[PDB]
């Protein structure tokens, strides 16, 4: 009896081990991420996090790649360097074993993943897809 | 920053304790 | 739509407890005093009948000693919007494990609480008498072992007097013992057809999880495998109620610290005062290796 | 306010072009689809589905990929050739709308998606992927 | 100032004790 969940809440891929995707998100309200290892890791594997705007050529075409300031909240004692929104799957993660995160201030129209420098072989072996909630449109 | 899963292999064990 | 209902798996074991088995105090603000009578001297003598006059005895003191008692505090941190939706309460539930965590510290530092601004658990007192197991020279070792003679003259050995006294192991200690067989092939306990099990209901079987094993986990020492090490801890008995006080000035309170909170950010504080303190230490014994 | 919505219907990659995944949706007790393409279409394509069950050597990872029989509602007028279950998608689709896909009874404890024959250059254009509901677990 | 609680601890112990066992019986003057 499982209801079409497609509509309601879908999800698209993010990072599929090889390559990042501009995902929209600005007809939703509500995101999040979700990891998931195929293969086991090597070490701890950080992701950069990016938010663009609508290139001026055309309202619905990505544009540049901003990387998304990290916001912290009251008890954040461990700010990165300046802020800047980043995440890292820690080692230990076996496969059939995800993971999943989010930012908690919204900035731009899509967001997208990258490997941060030096995780680019690990990342290789991760997937990394975008589930939403909330659109109204 | 989360998140749990399932599936570990049962693999049970011995615990055997004599004089 | 989805269907909710109000049922909530744990999945938390605390631990065993022993903030029963100890004199309870409730109490005022600190520094206690209380009375230590040292021993009723030999007032009398006797006497013939025939004359007037008695012979003087010796004294005793009272020793009007005195103690002290510690406090715990945390604080916590919450959002003013994120907690008026998302229907579960956490505040509650802050509560709940805020309560629980002073519970279970109380419990660890009634044992292990050692010295300055720690309740001074009874275990690094080291004043209750204490036997130990003999050594047993397998193949002309001398290697320390434990067998079940040792339980029978350490639990046996008791006074008495001193009234009923509550024994308290681990676990593993109690799974070794079930595990003893003698030269036949059979079983040194119960008997009971399968049937053993914990039943530990009043008399002198009680289990605490929180206590330092001398079986190093499992298949350690007594396993087929290396044998124990010495000097370590067993288990302890002694009439609680009488033995070791535990003393409560003020249940676990909070309060949302005005100053540091803001129409966007919350800022708490709870706290709570508790302290324990031995009794006549003569009247429990320990053992060990 | 974004809600960390990735502890709830954490997606999956299913088929990323060109390579398909066997999804475990034990402990879920819900799942939709998701089909979005990356450029312009040629024609209709058709994907089958299929599913596994633990192969005796292992009991958490799939067996082979056994085909779905197509189950008929009320007030049906066709019925595959074959009775086993496939999605279709019809040509002139955008690669910025999605679309969505439920089976209503499952089977088996691994989802798949495979291009259909004859159907397979323009499956590199389709991205298809798959959000869970429950937990049980 | 030092608070003052309402227990005090003996830790001294008298013996068991057989006076129960025997058979009591109250009398008066001497020479029963």
């Amino acid at each position: 009896m499982n209801f079409n969940v497609g509509v309601d809440f879908p999800s698209f891929i993010a990072w599929d081990g090889e390559e990042s995707f501009p995902v929209k998100v600005d007809g939703f309200n509500q995101f999040g991420f979700t990891f998931k290892t195929i293969a086991a890791l090597t070490a701890a594997t950080t992701f950069n996090i990016f938010y663009h705007e609508p290139s001026d050529a055309d309202p619905c075409v990505p544009g540049p790649a901003i990387r998304v300031p990290e916001v912290p909240f009251c008890d954040t004692v461990l700010l990165s360097e300046d802020g800047l929104a980043a995440v890292t799957l820690p080692e230990t993660v076996t496969p059939d074993s995800f993971c999943a995160g989010t930012v908690p201030c919204m900035n731009g129209q899509w967001i997208s993943i990258a490997p941060a420098t030096g995780s680019e072989t690990n990342a290789a072996n991760v997937q990394i897809t975008v589930t939403m909630k909330g659109a109204t449109r | 920053m989360d998140c749990r899963n399932l599936c570990g292999a049962a693999a049970p064990s011995r615990l055997v304790q004599p004089g | 739509t989805p269907q909710v209902l109000a049922l909530e798996v744990d999945c938390n074991i605390e631990c065993a407890s022993l903030l029963d088995l100890y004199g309870q105090i409730e109490v005022s603000r600190s520094t206690f005093t209380y009375m230590k009578i040292a021993d009723y001297g030999q007032l009398g003598e006797y006497t013939c009948d025939a004359k007037c006059d008695a012979e003087f005895g010796e004294p005793g003191n009272i020793r009007h000693l005195e103690g002290k008692t510690y406090d715990y505090r945390g604080v916590f941190c919450f959002n003013r919007k994120n907690l008026q939706e998302a229907n579960y309460d956490f505040l509650s539930f802050m509560i709940g494990a805020a309560q629980r965590s002073h519970r279970i510290n109380r419990n660890q530092a009634l044992m292990i609480g050692k010295g300055v601004n720690e309740p001074k658990g009874w275990l690094t007192e080291n004043c209750f008498p204490v036997f130990q197991t003999l050594p047993v020279d397998v193949n002309g070792t001398s290697t320390p072992a434990f067998l079940a003679q040792d339980w029978r003259r350490f639990v046996t050995s008791f006074p008495a007097e001193y009234g009923e006294a509550r024994s308290v192991m681990h676990q593993n200690v109690f799974g070794y013992l079930a595990a003893m067989v003698d030269a036949n092939g059979r079983f040194l306990f119960g008997d009971g057809d399968l049937t053993f099990t914990p039943d530990l209901v009043r008399e002198r079987i009680r289990i605490s999880n929180c206590l330092p094993d001398p079986t190093e986990g499992n298949t350690k020492g007594g396993t087929g495998q290396d044998a124990f090490a010495a000097g370590s801890f067993v288990a302890a008995q002694a009439a609680w109620k009488t033995a070791f006080y535990a003393v409560e000035k003020r249940p676990m309170f909070f309060e949302q610290y005005e100053g540091g909170s803001s129409a966007w950010c919350v800022k708490y504080q709870f706290g709570a005062e508790d302290g324990g303190f031995v009794g006549c230490c003569e009247h429990g014994r320990i053992l060990q290796i």
